[PDB]
């Protein structure tokens, strides 16, 4: 049957620690810009600041 | 035989930055 047939199975096991991060699709770094109001984008986190 | 421990055995319990607080 359907269900009796062998099936091969990945389990991806991934962790939210705020250690730094090496594992990510690939994204373009772009300049740095400092003292100026802009978005930002650090390994994922989302914000807006100076 | 047995010592006493003090105050010792105290760690970092996450690798994030604080400053100048008292955190529980
Ligand atoms: C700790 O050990 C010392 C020496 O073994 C003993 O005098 C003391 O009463 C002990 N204290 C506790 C809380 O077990």
């Amino acid at each position: 049957g359907v269900g009796h047939q062998p099936y091969r199975v990945v389990v991806l096991s991934f962790e939210l620690l705020h250690a730094p991060a090496t594992v990510c699709g690939p994204k373009k770094s772009t300049n740095l810009v400092k003292n100026k109001c802009v978005n930002f984008n650090f390994n994922g986190l989302k914000g807006t600041g100076v | 035989a047995y010592t006493n421990s003090f105050t010792r055995g105290v760690y970092y319990p996450d690798k994030v930055f604080r400053s100048s607080v008292l955190h529980s």
